[PDB]
């Protein structure tokens, strides 16, 4: 019985880390998507403003 | 006859104190049998529940 119960805890143990391991890894690669496309956006939204004032730093 | 009569009786109590002796034996075998199950039944899962913290730390770190 309690080699039983060790091999059903071993197997449960497994499958609930691999199934929390997919379910992190969705979240933190969707995380990351969103966050990269967000982060691309908001630069092309304060872009092409501090160009000319890095040419003008350029410019003598 | 008397002899032989005292002789049977400290028979008789030597077969109650074997017996006594194997119910006894038996009683702490099922008693340390229970407690290496229960000790090793929660080293493992407790291996297992470790195992899978520290996977799921490394697994939120990647």
């Amino acid at each position: 019985e309690a080699e039983a119960k060790a091999k059903a805890l071993e197997a449960q143990y497994r499958e609930r880390e691999r199934a929390e391991t997919e379910a992190l890894l969705a979240r933190y690669r969707e995380r990351a998507e969103a966050e990269a496309k967000a982060v691309r956006e908001k630069a092309m939204a304060r872009l092409d403003e501090a160009v000319a004032l890095v040419l003008k730093e350029v410019l003598p | 006859s008397k002899l032989e009569a005292i002789l049977s009786q400290e028979v008789e109590a030597e077969i109650q104190a074997l017996l006594q002796e194997a119910e006894a034996k038996a009683e702490a075998v099922k008693r340390e049998a229970e407690e290496k199950a229960k000790a090793l039944l929660q080293a493992r899962e407790r291996a297992l529940e470790a195992q899978y913290r520290a996977a799921l730390r490394r697994a939120e770190s990647a």
